[PDB]
């Protein structure tokens, strides 16, 4: 008798700045590199 | 969260056709100004030659 955990997967749309009908709330966050491995 | 994509392409679909529709009055009604000033200066003159 041992415990395993589930989960559902999930989706999501990304959609540019656009040049027309669009104006999109900016709730984003910056971040610096770094070096990288 | 349910609200959000509604106002955000309402919003900006509302600015951007006020702000065509603000320069496209704007340049007709400055032509029909320009027509105007010129239909005014054309009838005196024509009334000043007729006199002569």
């Amino acid at each position: 008798i041992k415990q395993h955990s589930q989960q559902t997967v999930r989706e999501q749309a990304t959609q540019m700045a656009r040049p027309g009908v669009l104006l999109d709330n900016d709730y984003d966050k910056e971040v610096t590199p770094g070096r990288y491995q | 969260f349910e609200v959000e994509p509604i106002l955000e392409v309402l919003v900006g679909k509302v600015l951007e056709q006020g702000l065509m529709e603000v320069l496209e009055e704007e340049e007709l009604a400055a032509m029909r100004a320009h027509q105007e000033h010129f239909e005014q200066i054309r009838n005196a003159e024509l009334v000043a030659t007729q006199r002569m």
